[PDB]
């Protein structure tokens, strides 16, 4: 009797791995993925986009501008110390 | 204006610095200052789904975040050597206690 048909019936081996499920996500992702980011945030020179840029960088955890703002704390109530006295 | 509303703003724009520039714009791999803002966000998750812990227990998870971050921002502002003392003004410490 004739062989039947079972070994050429594919279209449920296409979700029937669990590889289709993650296939179908990056295919998406990545495809959708761009070279490199579209832009960190770091500087756009407001003017404090600078202070940012060499303060709050990515990789700066340098104490300065905690320093610098600390500073300017000082800066300003010790002249309100004279506005009252 | 009055003493206490100057130092109120102070506070605020402390606050907001430490969410819109201390990140990369929201960058995933994480800045070394937006690290300091997930721990607080972790620790404060932590504890109060210990406390408070139940079926809600993160309906009054923000309310509980800001009054972490006030008092956290609020007791080094006050600790300035030339700053108006808003938490010694006591009463409004208090107040806000006695509401709760």
């Amino acid at each position: 009797v004739s062989t039947l048909i079972p070994p050429k019936v594919v279209s449920s081996k296409n979700i029937g791995s669990a590889p289709n499920a993650k296939r179908i996500a990056n295919v998406v992702h990545f495809y959708k993925s761009l070279p490199q980011g579209p832009a960190p945030a770091i500087k756009a020179n407001t003017r404090l986009a600078r202070y940012k840029a060499k303060y709050f960088d990515g990789d700066n955890a340098s104490g300065k501008p905690l320093w610098h703002f600390a500073l300017g704390i000082i800066a300003f109530g010790y002249s309100m110390e004279y506005y009252f006295h | 204006l009055t003493t206490f509303s100057l130092y109120t703003i102070i506070v605020l724009l402390v606050i907001t610095s430490l969410y819109t520039l201390t990140n990369n714009n929201n960058k995933i791999i994480g800045s070394r200052w937006l690290i300091s803002q997930e721990a607080i966000y972790d620790t404060i998750m932590n504890m109060t789904k210990g406390q408070i812990g139940g079926k809600n227990w993160g309906l009054y998870f923000p309310m509980i975040f800001t009054l972490f971050m006030f008092i956290f921002i609020a007791n080094l502002i006050s600790m300035i050597p030339y700053s108006f003392a808003l938490s010694a003004h006591l009463v409004f410490i208090i107040s806000l206690s006695i509401v709760i």
